[PDB]
RNA sequence: AACGCCUCUAAGGUCGUAUCCGUGCUGGACUGCAAUGAUAAAUAAGGGGCAAUUUGCAUUGUAUGGCUUCUAAACCAUUUAAAGUUUAUAAUUUACUUUAUAAACGACAAUGGAUGUGAUGCCAAUGUAAUUUGUAACAUAGUAAAUUGGGAGGAUCUUCGAUCACCUGAUGCCGCGCUAGUUACAUAUAAAAGCAUUAUUUAAUACAAUGACAAAGCCUAGAAUCAAUUGUAAACGACUUUU
RNA sequence: AGCUGGUUCCUUCCGAAGUUUCCCUCAGGAUAGCUGGUGCAUUUUAAUAAAUAAUCUUAUCUGGUAAAGCGAA
RNA sequence: UUUAUCAUAAAAUAUAACUUAUAGUUUAUGCAUUUUAACACAGAAUAAAUGUUAUUAAUUUGAUAAAGUGCUGAUAGAUUUAUAUGAUUACAGUGCGUUAAUUUUUCGGAAUUAUAUAAUGGCAUAAUUAUCAUUGAUUUUUGUGUUUAUUAUAUGCACUUGUAUGAUUAACAAUGCGAAAGAUUCAGGAUACCUUCGGGACCCGUCUUGAAACACGGACCAAGGAG
């Protein structure tokens, strides 16, 4: 669930009589370099035929995030699965990472809907400059002068006290 | 009194969700704490008065046709509730349960000697940390007297005497303090048997 | 094993020996320079003088009690009245509290609320 | 930031006193410049020093195997897997009453109306600092809520 | 709003869950409800974005140049003079003060608790004539009012 | 309000069933618990009782190496998640209540053990101890030991409601203690043989309870049940009456 | 009596089948299959492979189900 | 991405003349002051605020892989009949008698450098052979030259509580005690059985797919009693 972005390619088999297979690529989300080949490949099927082992991997790499300090609003579209009813989304989601965009992405999923990271098929990625955020939440970020009321708190348990004879003490003023 | 740590810990039910109080109790007297909670009458359940109401009313259906006698005990007293609650999270089958029984006390509108003695709060068991905003819940006591808990009156009255001698002893305590700490402040400078530990000490109290 | 002494005159230790495993070794440094050191103070040195099984000598059918842990002998209090006179000129240094000169005497207090664990002894 | 973790890691061991390293700060705090490397933890309870307050409330047991050979002992201070692991070699035991002697002179001469069970610590069985505990005899389990006591003695530097 | 705790812009945050643990910070950006651009330059913890639920949310509040990279934060901090308040501030002395109750090696607490009864005699012993209760006396006397004028003047008398 | 609006509803709020649950009515926790009475046995005897006692001595727990403890004063009174803990000035009150101004711990880190919050301890002990320290000075802060009478007050399963306080007045004089600080003088424990000191792992002492051999120090002199008996009672016990 | 009931010490090691066929057979046998025991002949599958057995893969055959078809019989 | 720095857009966050209001208050329904998560990219301007191109910083940051580089704690085990009829062998340390030089401690000593032989890597050169494509690399094999590092051999004999010898637990030490018969003290134990704690334990025989069965025999015990 860990959601790393990963670079994959791949031709199919490889004769010298026959040239030269045309060399397909995809973006990926997965923990892992095996689920970056694995829906790699179902993806791959929708277009384009090529079952592995008929199926030629090609190259497995790790693409970088541009930048993860950077402030960004993507927007990410979404085909999911439903019981009887396979739809499309178009979500914001305000995030660091691409990557942790679709984490955002997948538990926001899998809550709403009841969204099955398995029922569930990527799409899309952009980067969205500059008020084509639909999302009244996300341009509720993008506001001048962004000020914010911390409503509220989070009361560690105790303490270091099991035992709290200082009584918490919702007040904080 | 004599205990690993503390043999009575006096325990507030004001603002304890009843669940989350009697879980973290059970396992007080399982470790050999031995507590006495005080107060269950301000002892809150969350879900709405109403909500509440019709749960507990579920059980008085349930009665051994027999002789309901031998049937169960619906427990009216809401220390009888916090008692039943803690019983359940507890294996009172067993000798060991039993045991573990005896080291609980459970008293309605803190009584004898416990109200000079300081209600210790459990703050896994408050409501207010635990419960979500916007929440209604209800209060054990309100409970306890639908299901037909006779004492509401009583304890209420008890509860306001009781209060009453708690004034007196804290507007006497107050004044008190302000003495001690004026007594403690006007020596300290004054030689420096108090500057040499308190600043050496230096910490922050 | 270990050579320990309180100094004695304070908190009533003798030239007394135990293991490095009974010891948290606290941060606290005495300067161990001044000593006479257990150069002197060997295995055998300690080593007790006697246990015979009885009135020195050889087979006298002998009687109930010899003298298995106490006298003492003079020899071991020279030794530790020295040692301990080098120790109270360096301990008198630190200022009163718990375990160094006036400081020695007092026994101990992790006290009710205090820890073994995040004391860094 | 992994050679920021190794540069961090060589400024504590060289306050210790000791091997005579690296200082690059960490704060027990004025400090000249730092608020910088760390607010201790904590997380406690206590005794702690003849006798960890202890608790034998329980055995190591499975769901309905109750494999009495090693013995859950909550250590009071001890809240984390690190501060039981302080505790991690140490002595423990049970002194408890008898009615009855038995025990007559070879170490002191006990009156034998006080028993006393010895046992060492082990491993740490906690998420929150409890710890396993052999003991040369075993703990009967009539001890459970029963204060057991643990010496500080064997304690590594 | 009288005013409880703003998750603002240069409101700050003495986050304790990270490596960052016990050093104040400055916030940055706004991110989303979860998260906050916080950055802390003279307390030496680098930029970061951070959650909302690993930083709680101090009292200072300085007007704060919202958007602000490393080094003009570095700049905003120094002219604050922020570090100095942050010192002043009598519960990060306090904060500082658990950084060394930890162990004061054990030398140092019966420092305490010896010579506790130092000032745990002279409490009792200043004790007993305001007006308050009553208050009183006209003993009785020869010793006992002599001990009360044994706090005053403290001359001639007992008995 | 959502849905400028509007609406029994989302929040908050009112009335409302032969229902439900109490009141009530019925068993009465076998011993769950309270209150109160007499509290024996009678003298050639002693018995019990206050025994919480007090002594030789014993038993047992505590602390277990003084003590390496411990605490029935004690962070409110709440709607409650902007909900909120307070101080002071100006008013206000029985009520940290009520009002305006200024601040403040702005559910931070803090805080949650201890401010041990009537400032505990592990102090007293100026050698702090399986001995106790004893004895001299200086100056500052400054401590107190005893008894009796009277007037009012308190008690929710609680360790003595024919009990324990508080206040006020009176009596005298044992001067019994003195503590902290600094400083003098002397010394037993401590030298526990052991160089591996933990291992079979203590107890002088301290506090709390219990005991009782012979003896000692105070007080007081029941009834139950069976037989016989009633019928209001009943198979028999039992119930209710009785001398 | 093909039925029911019972059958008398232990340990060690291996360890089933309710299926096939025929039978007035169908509450049962025989028979084959599964089971053990007894061993025997040789170990390049054996004592100080260029010989296989049987599972992948490969190469080389078969098939009328799934799917498809009805503007194919 | 970020630091540090340059140009451009450009200040779209903030700072910044000034314009406006409520309101405590002030002045006299309105004003002036100031405070206000109540105003206006509001002017020039500033911090390049963000974007883009360039340059970077002990080059960051993430990930992964790698070195007995160095090292600590804890846990359980430790058959040891090693001649029942089978091994005790191997290595290492230390001393012995080749020298020199430099350095450290500065005493005892210790290290590195100064040989021959073999192997290996790294440089240059040449041939083959396979390969990615030929700008250039990589591979397997072989030879040659140069220099350097590393490693092994040329290091025998004596002694050794040295390391291992393939289940290598013992140095070292304390304590109980075998104290004649007599008999103390220590350790250890689900004997019978009692106690205290946890957990587990439904009735066997049998036919049956399955038995604790609301299936059947069997109250209990002895002795006869069936491949």
């Amino acid at each position: 669930g860990l959601l790393k972005e990963y670079e994959v390619v791949g031709r199919k088999l490889p004769s010298e009589k026959e040239p030269q297979t045309p060399l397909y690529k995809m973006r990926i989300f997965a923990p892992d370099n095996i689920v970056a080949k694995s829906r790699f490949w179902y993806f791959l099927r929708q277009l384009k035929k090529f079952k592995k082992t008929t199926g030629e991997i090609v190259s497995i790499k790790q693409v970088y995030e541009t930048s993860p300090v950077k402030i960004k609003n993507f927007g990410i579209w979404l085909r999911y699965d439903s019981r009887s009813g396979t739809h499309n989304m178009y979500r914001e989601y305000r995030d660091l990472t691409v990557g942790g965009a679709v984490t955002q992405c997948y538990r926001d999923m899998g809550a709403r809907h009841r969204a099955r990271a398995h029922s569930i098929q990527i799409i899309k990625v952009d980067s969205i400059p500059a008020a084509k955020t639909r999302r009244v939440h996300v341009k509720q970020f993008h506001d001048s002068k962004i000020k914010f009321p911390l409503v509220q708190r989070v009361h560690h348990k105790g303490n270091r006290k099991l035992f709290s004879f200082r009584k918490p003490r919702t007040y904080f003023q | 009194m004599t205990g690993l740590t503390n043999r009575t810990v006096v325990i507030d039910g004001r603002g304890h969700l009843l669940g989350r109080l009697a879980s973290v109790v059970a396992k007080y007297l399982l470790q050999g704490g031995k507590v006495a909670v005080v107060r269950c009458e301000e002892l809150n359940l969350s879900g709405h008065f109403y909500r509440n109401k019709i749960k507990f009313l579920a059980y008085l259906r349930k009665r051994c046709n027999v002789n309901p006698a031998r049937g169960p005990f619906h427990f009216r007293a809401p220390s009888r509730i916090f008692y039943k609650a803690v019983r359940g999270m507890i294996p009172h089958k067993t000798k060991r349960g039993q045991a573990a029984l005896a080291r609980l006390r459970v008293f309605d509108g803190i009584p004898s000697p416990y109200d000079k003695r300081r209600r210790v709060v459990v703050p896994i068991a408050m409501r207010v940390l635990t419960l979500r905003s916007d929440r209604k819940y209800c209060q054990v006591g309100r409970l306890s007297h639908e299901v037909g808990w006779h004492y509401q009156d009583v304890i209420k009255s008890l509860e306001r005497k009781r209060k009453a001698k708690l004034r007196v002893t804290l507007k006497h305590n107050r004044e008190l303090k302000k003495l001690t700490v004026k007594a403690r402040e006007n020596i300290a400078k004054a030689a420096e048997p108090f500057n040499k530990i308190i600043k050496s000490y230096g910490y922050e109290v | 094993l270990l050579l320990v002494t309180g100094p004695f005159a304070l908190n009533s230790c003798p030239l007394r020996r135990v293991s490095q495993r009974y010891v948290i070794g606290t941060s606290s440094k005495v300067d161990l320079g001044a000593f006479k050191v257990p150069e002197h103070l060997n295995d055998a040195y300690f080593r007790r003088l006697k246990a015979k099984k009885d009135k020195k000598t050889g087979e006298a059918d002998i009687f109930a009690a010899k003298k298995e842990r106490f006298v003492p002998n003079e020899q071991r209090k020279k030794d530790q009245k020295e040692v301990d006179a080098a120790l109270l000129k360096v301990i008198k240094a630190h200022p009163e509290g718990k375990f160094f000169a006036k400081y020695l005497q007092n026994m101990f207090a992790l006290h009710s609320s205090q820890y073994p664990h995040r004391m860094r002894f | 930031m992994a050679d920021t973790q190794a540069k961090s890691t060589t400024a504590p061991k060289a306050a210790k006193a000791q091997k005579a390293p690296k200082a690059v700060k960490a704060p027990k705090a004025e400090k000249p410049a730092a608020s910088e490397a760390k607010v201790s933890a904590k997380k406690y309870k206590r005794h702690g020093r003849l006798f960890a307050k202890a608790v034998f409330t329980g055995y190591k047991r499975g769901l309905r195997n109750q494999h009495e050979n090693q013995a859950i002992l909550k250590i009071e201070g001890a809240r984390r897997k690190e501060h039981g692991s302080f505790y991690v070699g140490k002595r423990c035991v049970y002194v408890y009453k008898a009615e009855t002697k038995k025990c007559v002179p070879q170490h002191p001469e006990r009156k034998t109306r006080v028993r006393a069970v010895w046992g060492k610590v082990t491993r740490i069985h906690g998420n929150t600092g409890a710890v396993r505990a052999r003991f040369n005899r075993n703990l009967p389990g009539h001890a459970m809520g029963h204060r057991i006591r643990i010496m500080l003695y064997p304690s590594r530097i | 709003m009288p005013f409880e705790r703003f998750v603002q812009t240069g409101r700050i945050a003495k986050a304790s869950a990270g490596p960052l643990k016990g050093r104040l910070v400055a916030i940055v950006d706004v991110i989303d409800q979860n998260r906050v651009l916080v950055d802390g330059p003279l307390t030496g913890v680098p930029r970061q974005e951070y959650r909302l639920n690993n930083l709680h949310l101090t009292k200072y509040r300085i007007k704060f140049p919202y958007t602000a990279p490393t080094r003009i934060v570095r700049k905003a901090w120094t002219e604050s003079d922020l570090k100095a308040q942050w010192k002043v501030s009598p519960w990060s002395v306090k904060a500082q003060n658990i950084c060394k109750r930890s162990s004061l090696n054990d030398f140092d607490r019966f420092k305490l608790r010896y010579a506790k009864r130092q000032r745990n005699k002279l409490l009792t012993i200043a004790f007993n004539t305001l007006k308050k209760r009553t208050k009183a006396d006209g003993t009785p006397r020869v010793l006992k009012k002599d001990r009360r004028e044994r706090l005053r003047a403290e001359k001639a008398k007992g008995g």
